[PDB]
């Protein structure tokens, strides 16, 4: 008599519950945050979720005797109570490095993600943070360049680079877009770009913009002496249509093309890092779509997964929020996820909402973009939160400037160069950031307008996504 | 409404659009290299290998994509490994200057941490 | 010489420009319903405003390039805000976007606008979009699914009863050829279909190709011992497209029917491509909706999947998961026989006791194949009858791999339920009344479907639901 | 544990898992067509054409997905439009399955609005 | 020829009747795929007009019901069926979908008759990608013939088409659609004899050359006239057939013409009598409006070609006794006295505009 | 609804003068004229039948599917003034009918065959109306004016163009050095004549090299974008 197929229903936590187990280095770490049905206590809540995203489904079944299931099987191997909440828990899963598919973000969600965010047995779930380890790190591609190149390609160091959305979003020409983007990048931003929602449209078809935007970029390089770029869009209905995108930016040798990487998903987002490697590429990418998962405290998944995902899936920029601009994004929670987005190696700190210490094992880090509703005052908080390895982009605060384009990027290159000098030589721009950008504004007539029209503007709001 | 101008108005990366540098606002970038250990270098170039430019793709096939000619200027000497003496670096300066007198010149710091260049600024313009 | 509007630089109310309560909204226009929660101090109005202005031509600051083009033209319009009834800070906002803003053909686009930056904003707490008007002349810019129910039934030559399927368990662990053993033994009792995890894609226990060959093997002496025609959905979902593609490539090479993507880990562009892929080339194509929950469960926030279904249809697919009411994961009745029918019919009046926030007329875009499955048994059988009617896939992953006596007896007692459960409702037996009665006689008759009757008699699935209407 | 054959366990389709059925249970399944509104047809085949296989396979390159011989069996004279006797179909089995007394025969019935087969069950077995 | 002269104010209306296309000039196209002698060659079929059938409703049929359709047509008698000319791919019907059901169909009936059966799938597309993706589809079926619009598609895609055809060893079977736009006046346009010189040198294995006594417009002097000018290598100059000029084909092959439109049982004899073996008859209505269902109407179809074509090799004139041959064979065939029955008094007699 | 086999008028299916037309339904108006003794309403139906799903006698295969959604409808009829044997017929085409992004597809239906039926004398199709639906199926023109002007950088005035003569018979340099001498003195474009494609004495890749260099000279010399 050793243990034979015993047909029938019995609790997950007998499999799927495990105290006890020491976790590999190997293993993929899933930290879930999770509100339980009345009646269903967490352990075995705890074990649905690792069941139903490794090897379990809801009745036993005979195969699972020809394999090892200990092997193989998703672990629930500690449940921590949240602080101030009397039905949520921390349920901590381990994951065997045999579940997933090498250099595949597509699979790692399908199993993490894929069903038990559903379960009746749960009345919310949430995906706060992922330990990917060296050894699944290795099996990526990884972004096409990463930081360090990607200032190395650019010629651009000692700053924050600078950026800038066209606008209207949607409604201009491709001649008007060229018009714009040259404007805009004579004055003294490194970079603009198509809006997100800016593909291929009745208004303006994506080569007949690619095309005027190449001249504008090789007219404000010729006219500055600075490398220029404007993501061109690549994001498609298909993915021959992308890659006929990429292709086409290519051929006219410009610097860097965007992709959202949510909407046009990851199988396409890997696929187009891939290409911008073997092409020499850079590859903005935005992250449209975010908040519909990552919003909200008690369901979705937390961005900072959503931004190790892209890590691993590929992308040389990643939006990283602003804190204090239109959109949502709270101070530390933020810090958290911009050194997972940059740095080599992150240590266990929940103050920053990381929960796991998380070893990037030498791929390259993601640039950090700050973009939405942020204007010249706000650049002293924009230089401390994010240091010079970030990119910030002023679409409004660019092209809603009252004497133009040009003299629009003018007041934030002025902004930034003004605020960066300061930190240089000393300055703390968080008591002294106002004084920095008054006397910038005394001294430069083109941030004097910007400085008067959005003196009072700020974003000041009770936050959703708190730790 | 100011008109920017595109005229005669070539710039040269970080501290461009601020006033020109005196000599206490360079001796204040060159602190922050020594306090921050990085490993201050001058880099020069003649007026003609300055600007970037596109002159080499005429040997290439589709492979221009982030080449660009006269991003690499000549190094002064060599990086000043260990050095932790803005006294140093400012005579350098003055040296890589005296030298050549009708040339670009900039100083940069590297972090070989990050194995990049961490800071830059125009230091002399012919 | 008196002037004209012009370019004022600084903020205003988006309500100035993005609120129009009196426009008519064109028979072109796409329009979203969003169940609106504004922040504190924040009026209705401004905030249906500002969705409607960041997805579509505004952004948070005067630019004066607007004067360059017509925003008449191209704005969205929030053109109706109505309070939610139980509710004091929550509205339903409608907007209208006009046809010119999307890439035709590309879900992709479309989600990118509607829902890519809004659902951030610090003046707002939450927001979900409940549903989505796509007119005839957007619908008629897609490809759509590979092949549709009409033409999968006469493919498979199948008629009369629910499609009935099966997931391979252990989800992760099996070998290829251990897969393949468990496929034949399914499929040889009754099922026509076994199908792939979600999660089984290429790893190291079971590489992709070796998994292809060994079911090709089994589906094919499946199929020659029952003389039905047989399938199981191969999973195409992968890291990259080009691995997609090549997994897709071998399915087709070595003959058989389906195979099957994750469209949202995978994503709508890959999917897109696939579904393009799979109409040159004859696939079927089966779509998991891995992830949805991630996105649509919660009332408050994120996007029903009423509309995760409708992105489906447009981008393509055969098959598409509906959920089974009554099994392991959630999902209403009526919720559900709403986006089912959004899912295969060609027109859909408005219904808000279904959740259709708006008419939806397919302009005879094909129909999808809801696919039942997830914690059903054989007494869900006319439950299940019942709600979704013939043209369903139900699918009996854990109750087959579960039964007592091993996959054939468990695929055969599925069979004889599902044709039991027909025969029944064929004959004027109200399956809502009579379904016990029904199981139970079929039980007495059939001794392995008495086997699957005894294991899981006691077995239900009974919770409070989140995604209420 | 019952084992399920492998051996002569060839099926047919809707209904072929229940027990054969009765006079009594083909007439029921008549009248939920003509309740329907539902076009009755019949179709027969001989025994070499009854059952699914792949023999035109042989002229294709790699276009065999979804395409099988015997799929398509014999028209019994016409689809009966506007037939909404019960009584007329029954007739029209006795007729065929007298006509073809050694042939699989298999009475469908027709939705013309979703085009499709919506029902079918065999009615005779040689 | 055609490219401007036609709009010119100076005139008020011009024609082009016929045009001489000399040797050297025929000798720089590929011309047909296959051309009658080789498709009776490949087909295996002899002493007999081929017969086909449009299947019906033109629009509106599922993928499976044209296959259904085309095996009870075949099955009966019929050497081909085709797609209606607008069908190509639409919602209620999708292109690939058909060509697989079409596919079981043919080889169904092949298999059940012992002869040769085609069914002409219809590559005519949108774009010249799509109408290759569509022949290409029907080589790796190893399906006979395609069919191609080729005025509605044009001439650079047919020529293309026809090229590949040639190649790939697939009959090519060529639908006017379009031509009496261009062809039905006397005083303006292009007669339909230049529309099919100029389709035997872009190439077609089969050309619609009208019915003469169906529903659609053709007179018999021009009608023999363009006949011959389709199938013959040396048609000298007569203008009582319409013929303006001594044409010499210099040995490329000829164009099957195809009788088609309007006609049923009870014209068989006049079409064996006007076209002789050399032609395709094809009964789209005449056979899928038969009382008893496709395969008795195909049966009808088949009965009475054969019935007239024995009687003619018997010494029978078709024009003098052509209603007693099917009368007699209508008295021995079932099938044939339904369709005798149901179409006795349908006959198309119309004062004809396209007169010589 | 039983199959009944023989001929009957198209009318009784085709002509629906109460039609109300759908705003996806391509809409035909027909310039027809009936052979003596055919009614209008049964010529505008035949027209309808045999441009849509219908053929001369019943088919039996109608009743497998919907012919209510599917056929054209001749939906209004309306004499000419002026003419006595000369009617405007409308018909209405549901947009199922037609495969996405082909003309050559709605050519093949609307103007296919009905302009050979016997029982009319003479038919013109006058317009069509192509419903936004439909339109949204067509890539379409591959710039249109707007951009057109962009690329050229051109605005403000009529452009200027000229065809090359004589026809043909010119050679590829000559054909180059008129281009450029037309070109050159304020001339927007230049074209090769219709007929112009490739022949014994002019071969296209030839020419397309020669007016090439005349283009870039004709550039050169002005500063304004040239093109042929
Ligand atoms: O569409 C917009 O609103 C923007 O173009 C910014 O415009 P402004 O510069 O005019 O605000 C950016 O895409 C958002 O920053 C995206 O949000 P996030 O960075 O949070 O992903
Ligand atoms: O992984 C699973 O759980 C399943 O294989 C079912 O297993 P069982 O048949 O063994 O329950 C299906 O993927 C779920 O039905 C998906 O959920 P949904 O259909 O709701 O998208
Ligand atoms: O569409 C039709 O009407 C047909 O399919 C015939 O159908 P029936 O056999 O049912 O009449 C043919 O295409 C016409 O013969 C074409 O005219 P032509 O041959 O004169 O070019
Ligand atoms: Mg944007
Ligand atoms: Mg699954
Ligand atoms: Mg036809
Ligand atoms: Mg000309």
């Amino acid at each position: 008599a050793g243990a034979g197929f015993k047909a029938g229903v019995k609790d997950y936590r007998l499999t799927y519950y495990t105290p006890d187990y020491v976790v590999r280095d190997t293993d993929i770490l899933a930290a879930f945050r999770m509100t339980p049905q009345p009646g269903v206590p967490p352990e075995e809540c705890g074990a649905a979720v690792a069941a139903e995203s490794s090897t379990g489904t809801w009745t036993t079944v005979w195969t699972d005797g020809l394999t090892s299931l200990d092997r193989y099987k998703g672990r629930c191997y500690d449940i921590e109570p949240v602080p101030g909440e009397d039905n949520q828990y921390i349920a901590y899963v381990a994951y065997p490095i045999d579940l997933f598919e090498e250099g595949s973000v597509t699979n790692m969600f399908t199993s993490i993600v894929g069903n038990v965010f559903g379960f009746k047995a749960l009345r919310a779930l949430r995906l706060e943070d992922l330990r990917i380890p060296p050894a699944y790190v290795k099996t990526f591609v990884g972004p096409p360049h990463g930081i360090q190149v990607e200032r190395d390609k650019l010629n651009k160091y000692g700053r924050g680079l600078l950026g800038c959305t066209i606008k209207p979003k949607l409604g201009l020409s491709a001649k008007n877009y060229g018009r714009a983007v040259y404007e805009c990048l004579r004055g003294g931003l490194d970079f603009t770009k198509d809006d997100e929602n800016v593909n291929s449209q009745p208004f303006m078809r994506w080569r007949d913009r690619f095309l005027f935007v190449a001249e504008a970029i090789y007219k404000a390089q010729a006219e500055t002496g600075e490398v220029k770029g404007h993501y061109l869009n690549a994001t498609a209905g298909t993915c021959e249509e992308m890659m006929k995108r990429a292709v086409c930016a290519k051929e006219l040798g410009v610097p860097i093309i965007m992709h959202d990487y949510l909407t046009g998903g990851f199988t396409a987002n890997t696929s187009l890092a891939i290409y911008c490697r073997d092409n020499g590429l850079l590859l903005h990418i935005h992250r449209a779509m975010h908040a519909v998962i990552d919003r909200q405290r008690n369901h979705g998944i937390h961005f900072r997964v959503l931004a190790k995902a892209l890590r691993m899936s590929g992308g040389d920029h990643l939006h990283s929020g602003t804190v204090v601009g239109k959109l949502e994004g709270e101070r530390e929670v933020t810090l958290g996820f911009v050194d997972l987005m940059r740095d080599d190696y992150v240590e266990k700190d929940r103050s920053r909402g990381i929960y796991f210490t998380q070893d990037w094992c030498s791929m390259p880090g993601v640039m950090p973009v700050a973009s939405g509703g942020i204007h010249v005052w706000h650049m002293p908080a924009l230089v401390e939160i994010f240091g010079d390895d970030a990119c910030l982009q002023f679409g409004g605060g660019t092209l809603g400037h009252p004497w133009g384009n040009a003299p629009g990027a003018a007041a934030n290159r002025v902004a930034l160069e003004a605020c960066t000098q300061a930190r240089n030589e000393g300055r703390d721009l968080a008591r002294e950031g106002g004084d920095v950008i008054r006397s910038a504004c005394k001294w430069s007539p083109e941030l004097a307008a910007a400085c008067e029209v959005w003196k009072e503007i700020k974003f000041e709001f009770d936050t959703i996504d708190k730790l | 409404m100011m008109v920017w101008t595109p005229v005669n108005n070539k710039m040269f990366e970080t501290f461009s659009y601020l006033p020109p540098l005196t000599d206490e606002q360079i001796a204040a970038q060159v602190d922050y290299i020594v306090a921050n250990g990085w490993i201050p270098c001058l880099e020069f170039a003649e007026a003609d290998k300055a600007y970037v430019s596109n002159e080499s793709a005429i040997r290439f096939g589709s492979v221009s994509c982030l080449y660009y000619d006269n991003r690499y200027w000549t190094m002064w000497k060599l990086p000043m490994f260990g050095c932790r003496d803005p006294m140093q670096v400012l005579r350098e300066i003055v040296a890589c200057t005296k030298a050549f007198p009708d040339a670009y010149v900039r100083l940069v710091a590297f972090d070989n941490q990050k194995q990049v260049q961490i800071m830059g600024f125009l230091v002399q313009r012919p």
